[PDB]
């Protein structure tokens, strides 16, 4: 029967509840109260890659911290040398409604995806001098929000029908169905080991997924509205999310909970795009308030504003060696501070 | 100076790469784009059969005008999380079908999405081509069916004269931001061979509205 | 990929001839194209190149003037139209495409090349040796000395390596002097830095007979080098 | 019908139970560990000089 | 031449010859000035630092620009006059408004019609890369012509019949006034296309009546002094208090312009009133 399962289920999520509560001690600011403070922090755009002509949505850094794509509503997929300004690559898509892409770890592929509820793969290293398409990966029944590739073989998408999976290039279908969230999964962030990855989704909830075992691990709740942003800590052992209700919080796998609240009183936007820093300290997050934030990751305090843009921030990256961060707003244009 | 041969070589590159995409950016910006934004099929594909997976898209040229359709109803997702990509399009194409007035109603869903794509942050300055599709079996149905059925407060007569003009007026009334917004609202019948010709009349008007209001007349 | 070429033949000198370099497969329009001569008995040589859409172009300082050279992406076809012969181009030109981006890899594919039988600052590149008898399974060593040091304040030394297998054209090896060319074995492992660069082959094989060549990539007038012929 | 979603939602969350959890205030300590043992390397927390750093404007 | 030594010459015998017309000059003076620089004043302050940059912004940017230094450039004449009295030596920096109020505002107009004309009836591929960079390309150029051409006008040859008596009239009131005739009329003949829906006619109507508003107040505000600078190059047989009083008339009504120019260039706009009203 429904309530008859619906008894233990509710008596199950209160276990879970008083495990949560029993197991905290002391907040995270009582701990980190007595560290000296980052102190204020400044930024200056060391460069600025201009050449999109429509909204930017999304970005994504190479492992070699040199090169970067960009996605934007034109239809366009540029490939940018960030030590430089000049382009490399300039990929047409077959279809303009884009919002998610990324950069393989080899650095032979770029994906994309979008409204077209298709994730294409691009082979960056061609003999043949163009870039093409290595593969096209249908299956999802909603928009692709984000995608994020495991090795040169797998990519994990996120799409807007409640699932993600996980894909194999080659064969071109589904290894593993991610299933068990009830809104839109927005955004999506790997493991630094690639073997757990935690999705952000509409229902104001993000989930642990074991991308080996198949099946969600764990369960994180907190936020009040849509979580349209999620990033790993570098030690893996956290990740903080960034949500529509101008918060953005830090999640503790091992502890299970709670441990920060980003959220100043005088942002009432929603937050698009978080990204950590080398060390883990400077927790960057791209708001709707036309500008970026930083905040110290360890206690609560602010350390700096990224306002150098005219529309809002839609995506934002700190490269792998932790040299520079650049955001890329909705006017044309990506900024790379530093 | 200071670069060596490779680094001037990838700067022609890119100057090359930024010349195609300026080219393409341009050959893109004469083109209209239109949101075609229904309610539960009531005329999508008869609309889109008599003139000219996700996002269906549907390019047409009809003298002079070249014209882009964006098929949207086909997505089955939050329409929150992804509409604001439509910003800028030149009109958002509505389709209504009239004799679904007696199908928790239908016509009440599509007046309820009407007033949910109005009222809209992002599209607080696009005109909406409002189509009202089924008009033959709205004729033929009426003279049976009243309007009482869909309509308590209607108080005028059973003919499809003024039961059309009620229609349309009462979708033009949860337009709030007049001002800036016009429905053009049309009537489509299956013989009717002009319903791009008003889409192109709508555009135009549309794109004369928009250079006036950039040049400071209107 | 493929690079035909057609042209050649008996040439009076004080004439004019015409070589037609027709790309077919890859994208012709995004690859900057070179020219490299050889003549019967020397080394390589470099002629001229076009960028990526007939943009900037160069010429070597012996041939500045007397050739004139073109593209023409609608057929895919690039040509070389030479006046004021003599008996010094009596070669074998090679088309070079080379795509120029960050991580690309230049004078990746060599055409076929037709000979030409002629009726009768440069940063200079040594390879002292010539001619390293060596047997199949044994580690070389093969040096070549600049003149001005290549590394650039990026930080990249742009020199290549190309090997030359007896009887067709020559394949890029070692490019930037640290990178591996796609399709090659791993054995293979250049070094050096400033001036001195050494390429070191870690096991050797009947393939790997041929002859070994120099490119400095500093400034447009490339300067080969003395070929260092590997051999039994 | 509607009950097979309601056995595997009820089945996850038995098996969300037996999860192991450690102390916040353990998991903290971890958590500032890493961030200062760390900070020396990061070019984010103090400024690198402008020699060293590759944007150079 | 020189000229400026006759203008300064014709205000002071003006004062000398003609009590209560020189004390309705100063109170039009003053209203003018008055009124012609809140108006402005607010336009700049809500284009300029409220507001996307459209050409015709910059337009009327620069346009406003020239009309708020006009407007202080005319109580200038009268500090000029009562402080610095004789060395008409001295006298160009105030008699200069004419390069502000007549000679380089009257075609910043024809260039605001040129780029109405390139942008209602037929944008060409948006005038081929038209952009704000070579709108403001065109401003420069234009700033120099119209510098360029009231330096010389000044003191060219001499006498009536030649030089720049007949000159700069014909300059600044033939070219001028063609140039916005006609594309007024060619988009009031673009905007009665007939086969237009009849839903948007009521903009149109209401932009026709915007165009002829402007066409009328460039012809009442710029014909009495070419007017006039025509009748005393043919018909010397008039005599000098005519030749005086309908010269002040007609500065006066060109410093109209100062007043009439900036409502209906920015008042008017729905856009920019409803900016204005909403904040």
């Amino acid at each position: 029967e429904l309530d008859q399962l619906r008894q233990e289920a509710e008596q199950l999520k209160n276990q879970i509840r008083d495990a949560r509560k029993a197991c905290a001690d002391a907040t995270l600011s009582q701990i980190t109260n007595n560290i000296d403070p980052v102190g204020r922090i400044q930024m200056r755009t060391r460069r600025t890659l201009r050449g999109h002509l429509a909204k930017i949505y999304a970005m994504h850094w190479g492992t070699d911290s040199r090169l970067l794509v960009s996605a934007s509503q034109d239809g366009k997929l540029i490939i940018w040398d960030s030590y430089t300004t000049n382009k490399v690559h300039a990929i047409p898509l077959r279809s303009s409604w884009v919002m998610t892409c990324a950069y393989a770890p080899s650095g032979n592929y770029v994906a994309c995806g979008g409204l077209d509820n298709i994730c294409s793969i691009y082979n960056l290293k061609t003999r043949e001098g163009n870039v093409r398409v290595s593969r096209e990966l249908a299956g999802h029944t909603g928009y692709l929000s984000c995608c994020r590739f495991l090795d040169d073989n797998q990519i994990v998408t996120s799409s807007g029908d409640t699932t993600c999976a996980l894909w194999d290039i080659e064969t071109g279908q589904q290894t593993t169905t991610f299933t068990g969230h009830t809104g839109d999964v927005m955004s999506l962030s790997l493991a630094p080991d690639t073997r757990l990855f935690v999705s952000g989704a509409c229902d104001a909830s993000a989930k642990l997924w074991d991308v080996r075992e198949g099946m969600c691990r764990q369960t994180f709740t907190g936020h009040e509205s849509d979580i349209n942003a999620i990033c790993f800590f570098p030690n893996g052992n956290a990740f903080a999310t960034g949500s529509d209700d101008a918060t953005c919080r830090l999640f503790d796998l091992r502890a299970d909970q709670e441990l920060m609240t980003y959220s100043h009183d005088n942002i009432i936007c929603g937050i698009t795009s978080v990204s950590f820093s080398k060390s883990g300290r400077l927790l960057l997050a791209g708001y709707d308030d036309f500008n970026c934030n930083v905040w110290d990751a360890l206690k609560a305090d602010r350390a700096g504003v990224l306002a150098g843009h005219d529309n809002r921030v839609s995506c934002l990256g700190v490269t792998d060696d932790g040299m520079a961060v650049a955001t890329g707003s909705w006017d044309s244009f990506l900024k790379i501070w530093n | 100076c200071t670069l060596s041969a490779e680094d001037k070589a990838a700067v022609e590159r890119s100057k090359m790469i930024d010349r195609n995409l300026r080219e393409d950016g341009e050959k893109a910006a004469r083109e209209v784009k239109l949101l075609l934004l229904g309610a539960g099929e009531s005329g999508k594909n008869t609309i889109v059969k008599q003139m000219k997976t996700g996002i269906v898209e549907t390019h047409f040229t009809f003298k002079d005008l070249h014209f882009k359709m964006f098929d949207v109803g086909a997505q089955r997702s939050e329409r929150k999380k992804w509409i604001h990509c439509f910003e800028g399009v030149t009109a958002i194409i509505f389709c209504v079908a009239l004799s679904d007035y007696d199908l928790m109603n239908r016509m009440h869903e599509s007046m309820k999405l009407f007033d949910s794509i109005c009222n809209n942050k992002w599209f607080t300055d696009t005109s909406i081509i409002l189509f009202l599709n089924k008009k033959d079996l709205f004729e033929e149905k009426i003279k049976k069916s009243p309007l009482t059925i869909c309509y308590p407060e209607y108080a005028g007569s059973n003919t499809y004269e003024e039961a059309a003009a009620y229609i349309q007026c009462q979708f033009e009334d949860l337009n709030k931001r007049k001002d800036t917004k016009e429905i053009y609202t049309h009537f489509t019948c299956s013989t009717d061979t002009k319903n791009v010709q008003f889409v192109f009349d709508a555009v135009t008007d549309v794109i004369i509205k928009n250079n006036l209001k950039d040049c400071g007349l209107f | 990929v493929q690079l035909v070429e057609s042209g050649g033949g008996l040439v009076q000198p004080g004439g004019s001839r015409k070589l037609s370099c027709s790309a077919s497969g890859f994208a012709f329009s995004s690859f900057g194209m070179h020219w490299v001569r050889q003549a019967p008995e020397k080394g390589l040589e470099w002629v001229a190149y076009i960028s990526s859409g007939s943009g900037t172009i160069y010429y070597a300082d012996t041939v500045k003037g007397r050739f004139t050279i073109s593209r023409d992406d609608p057929k895919n076809t690039l040509f070389l139209q030479m006046t004021s012969l003599r008996s010094e181009d009596t070669a074998m030109y090679y088309c070079v495409r080379s795509i120029y981006y960050y991580g690309s890899s230049p004078f990746d594919f060599w055409g076929q090349g037709t000979t030409l039988t002629v009726s009768s600052s440069d940063i200079v590149m040594t390879q002292a040796t010539s001619s390293v008898p060596v047997t199949p399974g044994e580690s070389v060593s093969i040096s070549c000395r600049s003149s001005k040091s290549l590394l650039h304040s990026n930080g990249n030394t742009y020199l290549y390596w190309f090997l030359q297998r007896p009887g067709q054209s020559p394949q890029l090896l070692i490019y930037r002097m640290s990178n591996l060319a796609s399709g090659v074995p791993d054995r293979f492992s250049g070094s050096g830095s400033g001036t001195a660069f050494t390429l070191t082959i870690s096991r050797l094989e009947a393939e790997d007979v041929g002859v070994y060549y120099c490119m400095q990539h500093l400034e447009y007038p490339l300067t080969f080098g003395a070929g260092t012929k590997l051999e039994l | 019908a509607s009950i097979a979603q309601a056995r595997k939602l009820v089945e996850q969350l038995k098996m969300e139970a037996n999860i192991d959890r450690i102390k916040v205030s353990k998991a903290a300590a971890d958590l500032m560990a890493y961030c200062e043992a760390h900070a020396k390397e990061d070019p984010l927390l103090t400024p690198v000089p402008a020699s060293e750093n590759p944007f150079r404007e | 031449v020189p000229l400026f030594h006759l203008f300064a010459r014709l205000d002071e015998e003006l004062h000398g010859t003609f009590p209560g017309l020189w004390l309705a000059l100063m109170a039009v003076h003053g209203a003018i000035f008055l009124a012609g620089l809140v108006l402005n004043g607010l336009a700049l302050y809500v284009f300029c630092c409220r507001t996307a940059k459209t050409p015709s912004v910059i337009y009327t940017i620069n346009l406003v620009v020239t009309d708020l230094l006009v407007g202080l450039s005319l109580p200038t004449r009268f500090a000029v006059y009562y402080g610095a009295r004789g060395c008409l030596r001295c006298a160009f920096p105030h008699v200069l408004g004419y390069f502000l109020n007549m000679h380089c505002s009257i075609l910043f107009l024809t260039c605001i019609c040129v780029d109405r004309y390139l942008a209602i009836v037929r944008p060409e591929g948006s005038r081929r890369c038209r952009q704000p960079a070579c709108a403001r390309a065109v401003c420069a150029f234009v700033w120099l012509a119209a510098g360029a051409v009231t330096l010389s006008v000044l003191g060219v040859t001499g006498s009536r019949p030649c030089c720049r008596v007949f000159a700069l009239t014909v300059l600044e009131f033939l070219l001028p006034l063609l140039v916005i005739s006609v594309f007024t009329g060619r988009i009031m003949c673009a905007l009665s296309r007939p086969g237009l829906l009849h839903q948007g006619r009521q903009r149109r109507v209401r932009a026709m009546q915007l165009l002829l508003t402007v066409l009328i107040i460039f012809l009442v505000c710029f014909t009495p002094f070419h007017a006039r600078q025509v009748a005393v190059a043919l018909w010397p047989d008039m005599p000098h208090h005519t030749s005086l009083v309908v010269y002040h008339v007609a500065v006066t009504l060109s410093s109209l312009n100062s007043c009439m120019d900036p409502i209906v260039y920015c008042f008017v706009t729905s856009g920019f009133q409803a900016t204005v009203r909403g904040l």
